[PDB]
């Protein structure tokens, strides 16, 4: 896709994490866990709620009847009436296979590019203490405890407190 | 090392949906579009609505028998049905399609008294067979079928003229009575020639009785072709007459504005909508429809598609 | 060090699209959605079609000389060409527009015979020099000019009713001669007060020739006019008369619906279509036209656009 | 452009890669070489086909004759068919110059990002073995024969085979 | 470490837009797409307009008084004013709609003699107190009210005949009256029965004049009804009359095509425009307008929106 | 936002940059300094130019009077004019609304994206010699004066003069 997260460098998703859209998965000596991220999640929720009060909407207009149910119109206005119909109808329902298919391409897209947010931020934070594996994951290359893995979650990771034990792990 | 993965959610069963590049993409939800369903029922709950039921909406400005119920009101909402009655005795309104309209559209008839009277050679209680009320031979309620007291004499040169008094204008209907034969013609009219003629301010025309051989319709061969116009405020309307008026005894004043339904549907006032057809109500929060193009109110754009599903989510990819 | 480098194609001849922010972006490739050209032809390839030549679709139901191979038949395309003929005897057809609509609408005609026959004192074969057949004088082939047998003498009181047998309803056409002279209207049908009388379940019309001076059309001051009405399943039309009818010997019914097109093209055999306008048939995939907003059939619809491209490929950035 | 790669910091593309929309040259001891990458270019291709088929289309209604070619029409109806034909016509003309300036930016968008998502997949490949050189390339700080170059092509490529003698030549 | 920053500008007070997904969205700088503002002028720099001010279209044709400036001229913008004068005597013009447009299309009037004479018991001179002219009684400039000059005299059988002689279509107009009393037809035509007919090659019909009683307006009961046809190039068109027409003693010719407006909006002849409507003149350059869904000319499309923003800027987020 | 960078990873704007739209802020031991980037900000007002001379324009299908200000309309053809009119209404408004929406959400992710290619065109220029501190800048590990950072700006730094500086600064 677009931005080559969702679909891409992510290999799939995961059906477990029922509680949020996106979220990390780890692993440290205590064990492993799950945690949905609100911020990233909600990011994407309200934007397509967005689109919903948009789209889910009729018009105001009050329109009266121009055909006739129980009889007949007269011959020359109502070719004049089924043209016009028909004309109509081929605008709206153009004009709604065009919405949706649009709308659905940009929703798909904006779910990825909101994947990607979140892993660059993480990759921002970890700085020169981890490495990216290619498949949405980064190897911390220090101790990182559920302390630890809860700033990386919770945007608070200091890197600099790490750096120079990641630094002889990664240079070896 | 210790390793962080990041990911997103998926399902189990997800959706299909139609994007600009891929006719079958797979995403965790979806919502539809387009409306499909649609609810057996005219809701006419918070409406001031009236069911013609069998009375065409003609017949409430003549006085049709089955429109007996519905000769003056007031609405918001006016239903119409199917195989509705507008003429016992058989016949025709001159620019029909118009007046129906007008009073689809109109929110009441009020009735006015036209005032006509007439001389002791002329019968004005002309009934027959065709418009039976309580049993026995009758005539269209607002209307009077104006025939000679003595059989075969000339029906008198007569004049009737309604003013109308109000500030609003006002709906005049009257009949012409076309005969079956020359028998009838002098049986009720007389041997004269007979001519009509109507003049306001506004309106002019001339009408001859037409006798001329035709298939009968419930039993009858003669006709009634009903004409009209509508009397400005404070204006005049003038008939001279000789014979084959069906004249007012009353006019119409068509007030305010009403939505007008064409249906089958029954009533149910315990729901509200906005949007109608002939089916039924639509009481849909979605943008577009695929019941019918033929719809009144406001209503969700009809659409050649039988679903359109809008994307809630990201792609499914599934374990 | 080694190197691995990433890139992307190009081409030496890009083309030029249009985007939301560039009105010149080179992409690799791009193809047209606005068709442009058109084939001089009517492709009738998998169509059972009728082209009409120089007949008028009015006179395949009167019968005149130029529509004597076309008063019956099946099609699923009618053709209609530019100055077709309808009138061989000057007049004109009321509500004309609608019939020739209904016509060109239709998929086939049948022709039924009304079964009308004239007693003694009836010439039902009247001819007219403007009406050629063969080098001789004839008529609309559907009618008959009725007059009086012997020339002065009153044309009687006639009565010619036709039913409908038929589980679908019958088109009926009949016309009113009105005469240039008194000399000529007292000659075919006496001098006598002239009226005819039409009358159905559905439809009532009277009618009287009027003699009065008018230019000459094809050498004739004297005019016809056509009427016409829809004769439903098992009703019945009662023509009442005492000279000047012009009457039917057979009514019409339209069968199925076609495709009715207007064109001076020449038909192709070889070639197919859905889409046909005056100068001949759109045979493209492509959503748009911009060849005339007048077309009929499943068309690409109308633009105002010489050319609108689609890019098919990325940013062409040459080396 | 939207995602910087294609006409952005890949300076131009290659006139003599005939068999792709995207892949790799490369250069090492054994020679030079080149080769288009499938997945990216059918990538792109799919879903440029995938608009084709959704544009390229007509509505299947049909419509009959509401004007006379050959006769008057009727005055005052005459006009309402005028003005609705050329109201119908400028809804038409601006929905297709519309749709096609709006798929135009996003088939030119898509295969940027397409391009870009090929360089960020070999960037997480090479890890720590290579840098970028900005324009599109990556030099590679280790003997990288044509075998290794294919790996890298086929997505099988391991970093940790090379990791030693690349961090030392990248350190120097 | 030294550092180098990258960032964006941004501005105190931003602009609110509405996105796919925001209604609320913050802009640094955004732009109107819907025009709201009209001037309230005809703006009618680089036209050669006519400004009828009180003569409606029709009386141009006809010659009421109040269009005595108008009966000829060339324009390409024609402007029609409300409560615009066509009828000083009392009626109306048959196909009056279909008229009105021909005449509000046009670019130009041009007028031509039909030449009729009449004989010496015909007093073609009628005047009336409804049509006033120079400070004394006047008719129609453009046609007679042709009467008996001998009261009670009945009106000579009468035949006239107009020949367009140009090579474009003339536009004919003629007149029935229809007195208020069998007194006043039998006074202007005398007793016997009372005929019109009008023939052309292409135009054929029949008028009688209608007594009837009717109130009056501007104090007369009479009646005076319009009809009218064009007249093909070489034809001719035959008048034949004993009482009751009025008749033409000149026909029209409509030049060219111009623009009609109708509004209440002053000229000013020192801006341009290329769209109007009731209120004036819209000269922007925005693609959409909330001012009037009836406009004429090259106008920007209605919308039921007071306003449209479009974002020209980023994202604003302020210190 | 699509790209992460104009109210994502870049905190706020600068009120005070009022000689471009996007721009450098820069500290060394000389002090401090603020310079506009001028091939970012012509793009991004290039693109919004584009969009004005598509957008800013009407039909120039002469239309002619349909309903009568001042007079009656016959009574059938006048509800054909009016349901007719009214649809045509519906239509336009709806493509009002629909294209500025899309038209609006692709000015601020293309601004967006203009931001992230002059962030990822730096990061490339400066190679080893720099890392992100995940709020837009890049702390560079070198003396780095007035003319090193007017490099910087220019792209024409030489990321080879400073490597061997900034590997033992950044590294040890
Ligand atoms: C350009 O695109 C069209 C339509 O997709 C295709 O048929 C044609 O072969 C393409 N041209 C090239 C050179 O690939
Ligand atoms: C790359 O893939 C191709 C095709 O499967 C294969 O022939 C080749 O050996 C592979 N190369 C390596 C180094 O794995
Ligand atoms: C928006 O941009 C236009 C054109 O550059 C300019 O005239 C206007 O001053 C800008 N608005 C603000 C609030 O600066």
């Amino acid at each position: 896709g677009l931005f080559g997260a969702i679909a891409g460098f992510i290999e799939n998703g995961w059906e477990g994490m029922v509680d949020g859209w996106y979220g990390f998965r780890h692993q440290n000596a205590q064990g492993t866990g799950q945690a949905a991220d609100y911020k990233s999640t909600q990011a994407a929720i309200d934007q397509i709620t967005g689109k919903l009060n948009r789209i889910i909407k009729k018009t105001n207009t009050e329109f009266e009847s121009i055909e006739s149910e129980f009889s007949e119109i007269d011959h020359q206005i109502g070719n004049v009436i089924n043209w016009t119909k028909d004309s109509i109808t081929d605008i709206w329902t153009y004009q709604a296979e065009l919405l949706v298919a649009m709308e659905n391409q940009h929703t798909i897209d904006m779910a990825d590019s909101e994947m990607l947010n979140l892993y660059e931020r993480v990759r921002k934070q970890l700085r020169q203490n981890a490495e990216e594996d290619g498949k949405g994951c980064f190897e911390i290359y220090h101790a990182c405890d559920d302390s630890c893995m809860e700033s990386i979650r919770n945007n608070t990771y200091n890197h600099s407190q790490y750096r120079e034990e990641a630094l002889l792990n990664r240079l070896n | 090392p210790d390793k962080i993965c990041l990911g997103h959610h998926a399902v189990a069963n997800g959706t299909i949906v139609k994007t600009l590049t891929n006719e079958q993409e797979e995403v965790t939800n979806a919502t539809e579009t387009v409306e499909s369903t649609s609810l057996n029922r005219l809701c006419m709950k918070g409406r001031n609505h009236k069911d013609l039921g069998n009375c065409h909406p003609i017949g409430m400005l003549i006085g049709t028998p089955a429109c007996d119920l519905h000769l003056t009101g007031t609405w918001d909402t006016l239903i119409e049905r199917k195989n509705a009655i507008a003429y016992c005795y058989p016949g025709a309104t001159v620019n029909e399609k118009a007046l129906r309209q007008k009073i689809m559209e109109s929110g009441g008839i009020s009735k006015i008294n036209t005032g006509f009277t007439y001389g002791s050679s002329i019968n004005s209680a002309g009934t027959t067979k065709a418009c039976m009320r309580n049993g026995g031979n009758s005539f269209y309620a607002e209307l009077k079928w104006l025939v000679s007291k003595n059989k075969g004499q000339n029906f008198p040169q007569t004049t009737n003229t309604y003013r109308n008094a109000d500030t609003a204008e006002h709906l005049i209907m009257w009949g012409i009575h076309h005969p079956s034969s020359t028998q009838e013609k002098n049986d009720l009219y007389g041997t004269q020639s007979l001519s009509i003629s109507v003049g306001s301010s506004t309106y002019k025309n001339s009408f001859v009785p037409v006798v001329g051989a035709r298939p009968q319709v419930n039993g009858l061969s003669g006709r009634i072709d009903f004409h009209w116009t509508l009397v400005q405020p404070g204006d005049k309307i003038i008939f001279s007459h000789n014979g084959g008026l069906i004249a007012p005894s009353r006019v119409s004043k068509l007030i305010g504005r009403g939505l007008g339904i064409q249906s089958e549907a029954p009533i149910d006032n315990s729901c509200e909508s906005k949007c109608f057809w002939r089916g039924g109500s639509i009481n849909t929060r979605l943008p577009f429809q695929n019941l019918s193009p033929r719809t009144v109110g406001q209503c969700p754009k009809y659409v050649n598609k039988k679903s359109l599903m809008l994307a809630t989510g990201m792609r499914n990819v599934p374990e």
